[PDB]
RNA sequence: AGAACUGGCGAUGCGGGAUGAACCGAACGUAGAGUUAAGGUGCCGGAAUACACGCUCAUCAGACACAAAAGGUGUUAGUUCAUCUAGACAGCCGGACGGUGGCCAUGGAAGUCGGAAUCCGCUAAGGAGUGUGUAACAACUCACCGGCCGAAUGAACUA
RNA sequence: AGCGAAACCACAGCCAAGGAACGGUUGG
RNA sequence: GCAGUCAAGCGCGACAUUGCUAUACCGAAGCAGAAUUCGGUA
């Protein structure tokens, strides 16, 4: 538990292989996601109430 | 439902554009048509102040073609179409300076290869590369790489051993109408 | 069926009006009695004009020049629904005035849910040619050399039990 | 609406395309390849001999979308069997060695004893890194997904540990 | 909760409504033939698995006015504007600069750890900078244009 | 082994929805 | 709750906003390991 560990390790060794486009396609498929939510799940109250205060 | 979910400057700054095409035609001694390829701004920038005395007019090249002329009827000065099918310094002078001038660029040359500039000098001389740039290095460089991704490597690596010149297709005369043949490259 | 019926009125002429401006429209309706109720709503709506002072002068019927002509109509039509009234332009690839406004008077009733009672046939004009027609619906049958099949044509059946396991190529 | 919306498909002459009811057969220089596309309800039409037209008659976006990707289904069964497809993945390990054997067997992963394995549906070939190579883009693609898969790390920081194989490189074989 | 006026009930059978006090028609001698109301026409249930135009896949739809203001990359139709053969949206390539590393802040921060203005020169196009990133440079970039591209596209609203 | 009642008795004990907690027509 | 700015719309009115008064399996966390926290299935 030094000032910084993980850090200085991704600096040393790097991130994973495929970090990138795993999370490109998250925050793709996240577009789709919302849709589901918005038309699925009192939790759906609360979800149609954040995304119109959003 | 269910789509694809400084401002644009729009058809009056083309309007803009092709007036002031027209009045550097019908003012300007000479016309050049600058069929340029690929050029880093600052050899854009220093030719435009190597002289006062020109202008690098420039735009779409429909609307370059619309202000020259696409036909014959619609010509903004006779035999201009033909030069679409602006400098006041001497022609001679000028196109002596398009056939010698030349600036370094980023194919025929060969690269071996990591550090900053590729290897092209000493370890010592050399910096190591920057670590957050190695995932391009894998995902899209894939990785001797020369004997558009070995273009990308050797700008990535900032080896500016390629050279560029301005190259011009034809020459217009604004008084006498005409257009003289000077493919120069 | 419906039918296109044309109504004119001059409000009962009385002393220093000789004549009144004999308002004019065309109404279609499918008898002469729901023809002239429709004109007096429509009296009473857009003008003031009312029933307790106005006059049919005449009632006649009018009939498509061609009806064997196929024509494209635009017609504007303000209606009424559960919000505000707005106004609406359709588009009609029809043979006769009378089988288009039946067309979007059924359309109406099916997508907006707007009926006979709150719809108003403002005009019906024919497109003349080409690249005037402002929907692809109906620009989709003005391509040259239209052809399409029919599959999975629904054929009927007379009898409960048929031997043949019948397909239903075309 | 859409009263007939084709879509084309190129027929390089090194490669044979054999058409009947929905099902699909290709045969090129590498092989033949085939698939079964009765639930997807498009026609198929022999234009020129050269072009194969898949078109949709009276069919929606609904329809459309299964349209459009007749062709691309076809375009990559005409490319794999033309050129095939390959793929490569990365062996990745800090201090415990990976060593894999070909049905292929995935041992000493982050020193877990119990040998992970994954199933060949495609074929196997060589650094670390191996490499996939099929006719069939489905099969080798979902090949190297069920490897990369298996080497979950459960109950561990996922940015600190990066022992695993992953996805590297595509391509064609040619 | 208590009062004022007004239509049915109550003294009332029949058809329809899974049954029915606040629902519709119809208010009654015993019979034959015929025509209808409400209500119905896939079976139970006597009557068309009728026609025509559109709509909806609902993982607890639907065929019964409060919780209903809004949400959905679900679908079918309309209204107001912007771009548009002076080249529509989209996808790739290129340019994406000079004072400059603006001023202060400095252990090093150069557009992107922070505070306050946001300029000229320009060029078809540069926010003294929309982001990723390094203790600082480095490298990519969108907005802004050009090139390869080829017709309608985009933003906001109504059913 | 023999003799031998009484309380009570309109109708009665397999259940599901709703007909003023009324409960005693569509199904299992 | 009280009082003020709001303002898509229809003097009323939207998201913000100013003073008091069990087990097991998955996704995220600066998860170095363990331990722990938040969400989902049940």
């Amino acid at each position: 538990p030094q000032n910084d560990y993980i850090e200085r390790h991704i600096k040393q060794h790097g991130k994973r292989l495929d970090h990138e486009e795993r999370k490109r396609k998250r925050e793709a498929r996240e577009s789709h996601k919302i849709s589901e939510r918005a038309q699925k799940l009192w939790k759906g109250k609360q979800f149609a109430k954040k995304r119109y205060a959003e | 439902r269910s789509k694809r979910s400084t401002d644009k400057k729009g058809r009056e700054n083309k309007e803009r554009i092709f007036d002031e095409v027209r009045e550097a035609l019908d003012t300007y001694r000479y016309v050049w048509v600058l069929h340029l390829d690929d050029v880093r701004t600052p050899v854009l920038q220093e030719i435009r102040t190597s002289w006062a005395g020109s202008k690098l007019i420039m735009g779409k090249r429909k609307v370059l073609q619309k202000a020259l002329g696409e036909k014959r009827e619609e010509e903004y000065k006779e035999n201009l179409y033909q030069l679409s099918k602006f400098t006041d310094e001497d022609v001679n002078t000028v196109k002596e300076y398009f056939k010698s001038y030349v600036r370094s660029d980023y194919a025929p040359l060969t690269f071996t290869i990591v550090y900053s500039r590729g290897g092209q000098i000493p370890a010592e001389e050399d910096v190591p590369m920057i670590h957050s740039l190695e995932p391009t290095m894998r995902n899209k460089f894939e990785i001797l790489v020369c004997t558009v991704r070995q273009a990308l490597i050797l700008k990535q690596f900032g080896i500016a051993a390629s050279e560029f010149k301005v190259k011009v297709s034809a020459y217009y005369d604004n008084d006498s109408s005409t257009v003289e043949s000077t493919n120069i490259n | 069926h419906f039918k296109e019926y044309q109504v004119i009125g001059r409000r009962l002429p009385t002393e220093s009006v000789p004549e009144p401006k004999l308002f004019r429209m065309r109404i279609f309706a499918s008898n002469e009695v729901i023809a002239k109720s429709r004109y007096w709503y429509f009296l009473q709506k857009l003008h003031k004009v009312k029933k307790a002072s106005g006059e049919i002068v005449s009632i006649n019927q009018i009939n498509e020049a061609h009806p064997t002509k196929v024509k494209n109509f635009g017609v504007w039509v303000r209606y009424d629904s559960r919000s505000g009234t707005h106004n609406m332009y359709k588009e009609i690839r029809d043979v006769s005035r009378v089988a288009a406004v039946e067309t979007l008077y059924q359309d109406m009733a099916a997508r907006h849910r707007a009926r006979f009672r709150s719809i108003h046939i403002l005009k019906v004009a024919e497109i003349e040619k080409t690249a005037d027609v402002k929907r692809q619906y109906v620009k989709q049958f003005l391509t040259k050399d239209l052809k399409f099949p029919l599959p999975h044509r629904v054929q009927k059946s007379t009898k409960t039990f048929s031997y043949k396991r019948p397909s239903t190529f075309y | 609406k859409y009263i007939q919306t084709e879509q084309q498909i190129e027929v390089p002459e090194g490669v044979t395309v054999s058409i009947k009811s929905r099902i699909v057969k290709v045969v090129g220089p590498r092989g033949t390849l085939t698939k079964n596309l009765k639930h997807i309800d498009v026609t198929f039409t022999k234009v020129n001999n050269q072009l194969i037209k898949v078109a949709v008659h009276n069919g929606g976006r609904k329809h459309v979308a299964a349209l459009r990707t007749v062709k691309s289904l076809v375009d990559n069964m005409i490319t794999g069997v033309t050129k095939g497809y390959k793929y490569k993945m990365r062996y990745v390990y800090a201090h415990f060695p990976i060593n894999v054997n070909i049905f292929i067997e995935v041992r000493n992963f982050l020193g877990d004893k119990k040998i992970r394995n994954v199933p060949v549906r495609v074929t196997i070939e060589f650094k670390d890194e191996i490499v996939l190579s099929g006719n069939s883009v489905e099969d080798v693609s979902q090949n190297a997904a069920d490897l990369q898969q298996i080497c979950r790390v459960r109950n561990k920081d996922i940015r600190k540990f990066l022992d695993g194989i992953y996805v590297s490189h595509k391509g064609f074989i040619t």
